[PDB]
């Protein structure tokens, strides 16, 4: 089997106010993002 | 809690049903300041803490 840690990510958190969860993200396969951020 | 350490909720992402709460007979009371407990379920609100 498999682990993962976000752990390494960061050492702690605190005050969380947003949380959401779906499906992932993510020759060969070639992936494009945008982000942006408007008006919160 | 005790009410020299009262509890707090974080309420968000959700759809806030007042008037299951407002017709409950489980209260002896329900008074609302700024704000009409009738028209609640067509507000609003950035944050709701219990
Ligand atoms: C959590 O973050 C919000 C938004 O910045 C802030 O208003 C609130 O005071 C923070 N809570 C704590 C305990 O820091």
């Amino acid at each position: 089997s498999w682990m993962e840690s976000e752990f390494r990510v960061y050492s702690s958190a605190n005050n969380c106010t947003f949380e959401y969860v779906s499906q992932p993200f993510l020759f060969k396969n070639l992936r494009e993002f945008v982000f942006k951020n408007i008006d919160g | 809690a005790s009410v020299y350490a009262w509890n707090r909720k974080r309420i968000s992402n959700c759809v806030a049903d007042y008037s299951v709460l407002y017709n409950s007979a489980s209260f002896s009371t329900f008074k609302c300041y700024g704000v009409s407990p009738t028209k609640l379920n067509d507000l609003c609100f950035t944050n709701v803490y219990a």
